[PDB]
RNA sequence: ACCUAUACAUUACCGCUAAAGUAGAUGAUUUAUAUUACUUGUGAUAUAAAUUUUGAAACUUUAGUGAGUAGGAAGGUACAAUGGUAUGCGUAGAAGUGUUUGGCGUAAGCCUGCAUGGAGCUGCCAUUGGUACAGAUCUUGGUGGAUAGUAGCAAAUAAUCGA
RNA sequence: AGAUCAAGGUUAUGAUAUAAAUGUCCCAGUGGGCCACUUUUGGUAAGCAGAACUGGCGCUGUGGGAUGAACCAAACGUAAU
RNA sequence: AAGUGCUGAUAGAUUUAUAUGAUUACAGUGCGUUAAUUUUUCGGAAUUAUAUAAUGGCAUAAUUAUCAUUGAUUUUUGUGUUUAUUAUAUGCACUUGUAUGAUUAACAAUGCGAAAGAUUCAGGAUACCUUCGGGACCCGUCUUGAAACACGGACCAAGGAGUCUAACAUAUGUGCAAGUUAUUGGGAUAUAAACCUAAUAGCGUAAUUAACUUGACUAAUAAUGGGAUUAGUUUUUUAGCUAU
RNA sequence: AGAGUUAAACAGUACGUGAAACUGCUUAGAGGUUAAGCCCGAUGAACCUGAAUAUCCGUUAUGGAAAAUUCAUCAUUAAAAUUGUAAUAUUUAAAUAAUAUUAUGAGAAUAGUGUGCAUUUUUUCCAUAUAAGGACAUUGUAAUCUAUUAGCAUAUACCAAA
């Protein structure tokens, strides 16, 4: 079930595997009617698709960061998160620990 | 002499105890590895206190510490020379145990090649044997 | 020949009652063999799901011979398909020298029918048969259907 | 102590084609990058389309390609199709199109390139209409086919016409009773 | 006041579920410095050093969340064979078996040392089967307690001496 | 009762969305239930018999009631506080 | 209600942030107007105008709208007024500074992976023995309910039960597509394989009647013709957005 | 029981392996409670597994040796590729493309020769300077965040209660 063994060809069989499964233009006549099967895709190089000059005149978003920076402080005992959360709230310590 | 790996973690576990099949202690024809029961008046697979615990995957160890050995390793079974050379770039993630298959006459070749390339070896002194 | 581990018992293999119940168990043949009762304890089964077991209608032809009723069956639609579309840009200039002439008995076929919508040349159609409307939507393009023996 | 989630919290959907074809799990490589970096719709329906079984892409005739593409005023849009455009012979003249497909038989290759025009695959689309600009998406009917025709039945209400798994088409096969209003009744 | 759950809460970890991000690497990005256009000022060029693959069936980010018979679905795992493969292992010791050898796995399981053994065996990719046992008054062989010496060796009159 | 025009403000209670909508396989099992508040019929009563509603047990561990299938709290990934 | 002013303790601290993407925006320190005021004199110290809409305060106009209306409450504000309050007007360098990337790290002590040789500190219900505490009924089964005064099971090794087939139906995979399908045969031939292949034949392509009859849209064109609800491609002009 | 034979008698006619069930013997510790077993936390004994080197307020300051070089400011020379141009032939009339040949050019690349070619270069080992020659682990310590628990209490404002 695994392709491709190693194979050896000698010159009179390699030429007429043009007849056997035919050609893609002409079909076959050692095979009555058989026409050799066509891919889904047919450049199927994808490093050259993706590389491409075509397409990346259309991209939008190359999202670089990460952004996961989680950790939810405390605005009650930690005074660094009042002053970033609630600004006027710097002003009320200020005012009346004055 | 090999250095533990890429700045070691802490491999911390639940539990080491391993879970052991009711009734293995009744019955010699019971082997202690785990089935899970599935007979409907059990008080083990209806969870009772202080009958013993089941498996789950809540007891699951940490993704980064995972296989890893005591050395902070993690294994790779060796079975001949040239599959060492696949550690030479991996002897700071992985280490080699030469299998039990390998012989007393190869091994010395295992065990002197794999100490060029640094790997840490867990079963070096195997087929020692200071013999014939 | 097929694949066992996808096969439910290796799977089920083993709990205990092996898919089939505890309290209503897998017995042997608990509602009876084969078509028993369609007509009893299966009738709801057997109407729904098809309705008109259980009679007769009527006419017993004993020993049918399936040659009495054989006429192979072609509408309008296709028809000159059977003449080659390569053939039929020529004709489409407009040029009628044409007809052309259609043997549909030597092709395999009898009874011309006539769902259609076929172009506005002629045709010359030598089948054994006829349709209503193959008779009318030939003769109103020019050519005649025609009686093959 | 929340009550709940139950389910289906597990949607429902099918996320990888289950062809493991080497050409179609390949064009998914490509149209993975082609819809989470150009946010269209377009690309999706071509992403969820290479996914789907063969129900689901269904035969699509060379007549409703030229039946749907002489809806006119797009005479450069090439038609997009993610299965089969298979061959109509009641269609005689066929027009100049370029037709998107999965397969084409070749008796439709025959014909299309003959007339001609072109035949691409879905790489040669993307390299091409990356964004879809000017295509047009068809897709042929999914309950075209027969085994569709039988879904779901109560001959006892009047609107069931849901076609039994008889054997075989003949008096006495499923025509007697309950089915005329002599025999039993009228289903 | 205080004690008390597998509940509540904040954290670590496992899974699930749902979203989200990444693939121009004859590219991207740093740090300096030479030059520089110079826009004051910031970019572009040269040099020197540096980082920058992932079974994309992957990797990264985020949040919620976990009862279960009968029952269904997924993913693993043991057994044995076939077709390919591992330039596999093996009298310098295969299978098996034992074992306070040492670990791995959440588990099924698996690797390894020593012991015995004495000729074959395995990993992977396919496809398959006479494919996993605690039960069935299951089958067939073996063995325990009882009892390893207990019930018992009591009808038919009876033997004893010395050689 | 309809087919096309003309005019129309800010879309016409509240709070919700662990996604909803829809096919097929009507695929597995099930088609012996018991318990309880309030309602209730037969019986003299019954841990009896039979129904209506909701919740449970069945399938369900843990905390409490010394004890317990259903009571009262509470529903259960491995751990710390 | 305010931080008012703290003092005590507890447990915990993901992170291979390139083992395929900011360590930078913040603020905080150290150099470059002024002048008197004050205080200690060794610092500090204080001071105005410097530009606000000014927001709060006062007076007044003004109007929206109202508990109750003598009034009060407003609302849109607007002006004047001074009483205060707040923000903006800190670049260039330079730090071992704070924050923020699930915010744990600075200081010490103890001890040398130590050539073979070999200790220290932590850990090991691995699979047992010793010592205590807590919990803890015997499994399988049928059952509404089993630890049951329900049935089977003394114990152990081997065996041991959802399969082949036939015909359908759905789902998925694959090939070809109005077709498709060698396989009964034949031919080539390398060997019960593979290859090649004529005439059919099935199934599909057209149906409905008990039957005989009959046989699918106005038309050279048309997806339930027509209608709604339509993903999507084309298209409209409009400010308009990044570049221009 | 010695001895002998064999590679082996732990292959001596249960004749390969030799499992379990059950057990005689040795060694170890222990015994009046769920009958014993068992779960979880610890324990004594025993055995065992794992453990670390380029820095504070740096992969920085600086002196010794050795060898040597396609390295220099090196230079020629010989290749073989790479990359990018151009040309021919294969091509679906053309182009594109793709292959294969031909040729240009740059920088690189080895190998050989080469101011001084060891002049201060160049690859490798040694000196002293700030925290210290650690870089780790096991700990007492310290302050920080999260969740929390107990504690003292500067001060306003409110309703009648005089």
């Amino acid at each position: 079930g695994h392709v491709g063994r190693f194979v050896i060809w000698t010159e009179s069989a390699f030429a007429r595997l043009n007849d056997l499964f035919g050609t893609w233009k002409k079909p076959s006549t050692l095979k009555k009617g058989y026409n050799l099967p066509q891919p889904k895709m047919a450049n199927t190089d994808l490093s050259r698709l993706l590389k491409s000059e075509e397409i990346r005149k259309v991209l939008r978003d190359p999202r670089k960061r990460v952004f996961r920076s989680v950790r939810r402080l405390n605005p009650l005992t930690n005074v660094r998160q009042l002053i970033k959360l609630n600004p006027y709230a710097e002003v009320l310590k200020r005012r009346a620990a004055l | 002499m090999t250095i533990r790996p890429a700045y070691r973690p802490k491999i911390v576990k639940k539990r080491t105890k391993h879970f052991i099949r009711h009734q293995s202690d009744r019955y010699a024809k019971l082997s202690h590895k785990w089935r899970k029961p599935k007979g409907i008046d059990n008080r083990v697979r209806r969870r009772f206190k202080g009958q013993y615990l089941m498996p789950n995957i809540g007891y699951g160890s940490n993704k980064r510490t995972r296989h890893m050995l005591p050395t902070g390793f993690k294994k790779f079974l060796v079975h001949n020379v040239r599959e060492l050379e696949v550690l030479l770039m991996q002897n700071r993630v992985y280490c080699g145990e030469i299998a039990h298959g390998v012989s007393s006459k190869k091994r010395k070749e295992i065990v002197e090649r794999a100490k060029q390339l640094s790997v840490r070896l867990t079963n070096p002194n195997g087929r020692l044997r200071s013999q014939e | 020949m097929s694949n066992i581990k996808r096969k439910k018992t290796r799977k089920l293999r083993g709990h205990v009652s092996h898919g089939h119940g505890r309290i209503g168990k897998h017995r042997k043949h608990p509602g009876g063999r084969g078509n028993a009762g369609g007509m009893h304890h299966h009738r709801i089964n057997f109407d729904k799901y098809h309705p008109g077991y259980f009679g007769k209608v009527g006419m017993r032809n004993f020993h049918l011979r399936r040659q009495h009723k054989f006429r192979p069956e072609i509408n309008l639609d296709k028809l000159w398909s059977l003449v080659g579309a390569e053939k039929f840009a020529e004709l489409e200039k407009e040029k009628s020298t044409k007809a052309p002439v259609i043997d549909l008995v030597k092709f395999g076929y009898y009874k011309l029918l006539g769902r259609g919508h076929l172009p506005a040349r002629p045709v010359i159609v030598k089948a054994k048969y006829f349709s209503k409307k193959a008779e009318d939507k030939i003769k109103k393009a020019g050519g005649v259907c025609l009686l093959s023996a | 102590g929340i009550d709940i989630n139950h389910k289906y919290d597990r949607k429902v959907r099918r996320t990888e084609p289950k062809s493991q074809d080497v050409y179609l799990r390949l064009l998914v490589k490509l149209y993975r990058f082609l819809q989470r970096r150009t946010n269209k719709k377009f690309n999706r329906i071509i992403l969820k389309r290479l996914f789907m079984s063969k129900i689901n892409r269904p035969p699509l005739s060379l007549q409703r390609i030229a039946r749907f593409f002489k809806a006119a005023n797009q005479p450069e849009s090439t038609i997009v199709v993610v299965g089969t455009v298979t061959d109509d012979a009641r269609l005689l003249v066929v027009p100049k199109l370029t037709v998107c497909a999965l397969h084409v038989t070749q008796t439709a290759r025959e014909r299309i390139l003959k007339a001609g025009g072109e035949v691409l695959t879905f790489d040669q689309l993307a390299l091409r209409s990356p964004t879809g600009k000017n295509t047009l998406l068809l897709q042929g009917r999914r309950t075209a086919r027969t085994a569709c025709k039988h879904f779901g039945k109560a001959p006892g209400v009047p609107h069931s016409h849901t076609r039994p798994y008889v054997r075989s088409k003949g008096r006495k096969f499923e025509r007697a009773r309950g089915r005329r209003s002599s025999c039993g009744y009228k289903k």
